[PDB]
Protein backbone atom coordinates (compact mmCIF):
# COMPACT_ATOMS: atom_id res chain seq x y z
CA UNK A 1 0.00 0.00 0.00
CA UNK A 2 2.29 2.73 -1.33
CA UNK A 3 -0.35 5.48 -1.09
CA UNK A 4 -0.85 4.86 2.62
CA UNK A 5 2.94 4.62 3.19
CA UNK A 6 3.60 7.81 1.24
CA UNK A 7 0.76 9.68 2.97
CA UNK A 8 1.88 8.57 6.45
CA UNK A 9 5.48 9.66 5.69
CA UNK A 10 4.44 13.14 4.50
CA UNK A 11 2.02 13.69 7.40
CA UNK A 12 4.42 12.24 10.04
CA UNK A 13 7.34 14.34 8.84
CA UNK A 14 5.22 17.51 8.92
CA UNK A 15 3.80 16.81 12.39
CA UNK A 16 7.24 15.81 13.73
CA UNK A 17 9.02 18.92 12.41
CA UNK A 18 6.17 21.12 13.65
CA UNK A 19 6.34 19.50 17.09
CA UNK A 20 10.16 19.48 17.43
CA UNK A 21 11.02 22.61 15.41
CA UNK A 22 13.64 20.74 13.34
CA UNK A 23 13.67 19.12 9.89
CA UNK A 24 14.50 15.49 8.94
CA UNK A 25 17.07 14.21 6.38
CA UNK A 26 16.47 11.22 4.03
CA UNK A 27 9.93 10.82 -3.34
CA UNK A 28 10.26 13.92 -5.53
CA UNK A 29 6.49 14.34 -5.20
CA UNK A 30 6.75 13.54 -1.46
CA UNK A 31 9.41 16.24 -1.05
CA UNK A 32 7.32 18.75 -2.95
CA UNK A 33 4.19 17.68 -1.04
CA UNK A 34 6.06 18.34 2.24
CA UNK A 35 7.29 21.79 1.03
CA UNK A 36 3.71 22.63 0.05
CA UNK A 37 2.39 21.39 3.41
CA UNK A 38 4.94 23.55 5.26
CA UNK A 39 3.90 26.62 3.29
CA UNK A 40 0.11 26.18 3.30
CA UNK A 41 -0.08 24.44 6.72
CA UNK A 42 1.75 27.33 8.31
CA UNK A 43 -0.57 29.67 6.36
CA UNK A 44 -3.82 28.13 7.68
CA UNK A 45 -2.60 28.38 11.25
CA UNK A 46 -2.24 32.17 10.61
CA UNK A 47 -5.37 34.28 11.24
CA UNK A 48 -6.81 31.11 12.77
CA UNK A 49 -4.67 30.98 15.95
CA UNK A 50 -7.60 31.93 18.18
CA UNK A 51 -9.87 29.37 16.51
CA UNK A 52 -7.20 26.62 16.75
CA UNK A 53 -6.61 27.41 20.48
CA UNK A 54 -10.39 27.25 21.00
CA UNK A 55 -10.69 23.89 19.20
CA UNK A 56 -7.72 22.44 21.09
CA UNK A 57 -9.38 23.45 24.40
CA UNK A 58 -12.68 21.74 23.42
CA UNK A 59 -10.88 18.65 22.08
CA UNK A 60 -9.52 18.12 25.61
CA UNK A 61 -6.91 15.57 24.43
CA UNK A 62 -5.63 13.76 27.55
CA UNK A 63 -2.42 12.22 26.11
CA UNK A 64 -0.58 11.20 22.90
CA UNK A 65 -2.89 8.16 22.45
CA UNK A 66 -6.21 9.97 22.94
CA UNK A 67 -7.09 10.24 19.25
CA UNK A 68 -10.62 8.81 19.14
CA UNK A 69 -12.35 12.22 19.44
CA UNK A 70 -10.14 13.76 16.76
CA UNK A 71 -10.92 10.87 14.40
CA UNK A 72 -14.65 11.38 15.07
CA UNK A 73 -14.24 15.12 14.37
CA UNK A 74 -12.49 14.48 11.06
CA UNK A 75 -15.16 12.00 9.93
CA UNK A 76 -17.80 14.58 10.89
CA UNK A 77 -16.02 17.27 8.84
CA UNK A 78 -16.44 15.17 5.66
CA UNK A 79 -19.96 14.00 6.51
CA UNK A 80 -21.66 16.66 4.37
CA UNK A 81 -20.32 14.70 1.41
CA UNK A 82 -17.79 17.38 0.37
CA UNK A 83 -14.10 16.60 -0.19
CA UNK A 84 -11.41 19.10 -1.11
CA UNK A 85 -7.76 19.90 -0.40
CA UNK A 86 -8.52 23.02 1.70
CA UNK A 87 -10.35 20.82 4.24
CA UNK A 88 -7.62 18.16 4.11
CA UNK A 89 -4.77 20.62 4.68
CA UNK A 90 -6.72 22.27 7.52
CA UNK A 91 -7.14 18.86 9.18
CA UNK A 92 -3.43 18.16 8.86
CA UNK A 93 -2.53 21.65 10.09
CA UNK A 94 -4.77 21.24 13.13
CA UNK A 95 -3.04 17.87 13.70
CA UNK A 96 0.27 19.75 13.72
CA UNK A 97 -1.20 22.27 16.22
CA UNK A 98 -2.24 19.38 18.50
CA UNK A 99 1.13 17.57 18.12
CA UNK A 100 2.89 20.77 19.22
CA UNK A 101 0.76 20.95 22.38
CA UNK A 102 1.45 17.27 23.20
CA UNK A 103 5.22 17.95 23.09
CA UNK A 104 4.80 20.87 25.52
CA UNK A 105 3.19 18.64 28.18
CA UNK A 106 5.53 15.68 27.54
CA UNK A 107 8.74 16.08 25.49
CA UNK A 108 9.04 12.35 24.66
CA UNK A 109 5.53 12.09 23.11
CA UNK A 110 5.27 10.17 19.84
CA UNK A 111 3.38 12.24 17.22
CA UNK A 112 2.82 8.95 15.36
CA UNK A 113 -0.64 7.94 16.76
CA UNK A 114 -1.99 11.36 15.75
CA UNK A 115 -0.38 11.08 12.29
CA UNK A 116 -1.79 7.57 11.85
CA UNK A 117 -5.26 8.81 12.87
CA UNK A 118 -5.24 11.53 10.22
CA UNK A 119 -3.64 9.37 7.50
CA UNK A 120 -6.27 6.75 8.21
CA UNK A 121 -9.28 9.04 7.72
CA UNK A 122 -7.62 10.47 4.63
CA UNK A 123 -6.42 7.33 2.84
CA UNK A 124 -9.06 4.85 3.94
CA UNK A 125 -12.11 7.12 3.57
CA UNK A 126 -10.95 9.05 0.45
CA UNK A 127 -9.04 6.28 -1.28
CA UNK A 128 -10.61 6.48 -4.77
CA UNK A 129 -10.80 10.31 -4.62
CA UNK A 130 -7.02 10.45 -3.98
CA UNK A 131 -6.12 7.72 -6.55
CA UNK A 132 -8.06 9.47 -9.32
CA UNK A 133 -5.79 12.55 -9.10
CA UNK A 134 -2.47 10.74 -8.66
CA UNK A 135 -2.58 11.22 -4.91
CA UNK A 136 -0.34 14.00 -3.65
CA UNK A 137 0.09 15.51 -7.12
CA UNK A 138 -3.50 16.77 -6.69
CA UNK A 139 -2.37 18.51 -3.50
CA UNK A 140 0.83 19.90 -5.02
CA UNK A 141 -0.99 21.29 -8.06
CA UNK A 142 -3.95 22.70 -6.10
CA UNK A 143 -1.64 24.73 -3.92
CA UNK A 144 0.88 25.55 -6.67
CA UNK A 145 2.02 29.18 -6.73
CA UNK B 1 -20.74 16.79 19.89
CA UNK B 2 -21.56 19.21 21.26
CA UNK B 3 -17.82 20.00 21.54
CA UNK B 4 -17.09 17.61 18.67
CA UNK B 5 -19.81 19.18 16.46
CA UNK B 6 -18.36 22.64 17.17
CA UNK B 7 -14.77 21.60 16.37
CA UNK B 8 -15.95 19.99 13.10
CA UNK B 9 -17.98 23.09 12.08
CA UNK B 10 -14.91 25.27 12.71
CA UNK B 11 -12.50 23.02 10.79
CA UNK B 12 -14.93 22.78 7.88
CA UNK B 13 -15.36 26.60 7.83
CA UNK B 14 -11.61 27.25 7.67
CA UNK B 15 -11.04 24.37 5.21
CA UNK B 16 -13.66 25.63 2.73
CA UNK B 17 -12.35 29.17 3.11
CA UNK B 18 -8.85 27.96 2.40
CA UNK B 19 -10.09 25.88 -0.55
CA UNK B 20 -11.94 28.88 -1.97
CA UNK B 21 -8.85 31.06 -1.59
CA UNK B 22 -6.76 28.78 -3.85
CA UNK B 23 -9.50 27.45 -6.20
NA1 LIG C 1 1.22 5.65 23.25
ZN1 LIG D 1 -10.71 1.81 -4.72
ZN1 LIG E 1 1.74 17.72 -11.09
ZN1 LIG F 1 -16.42 29.76 14.89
Amino acid sequence: DELYRQSLEIISRYLREQATGAKDTKGATSRKALETLRRVGDGVQRNHETAFQGMLRKLDIKNEDDVKSLSRVMIHVFSDGVTNWGRIVTLISFGAFVAKHLKTINQESCIEPLAESITDVLVRTKRDWLVKQRGWDGFVEFFHV
Amino acid sequence: GRPEIWIAQELRRIGDEFNAYYA
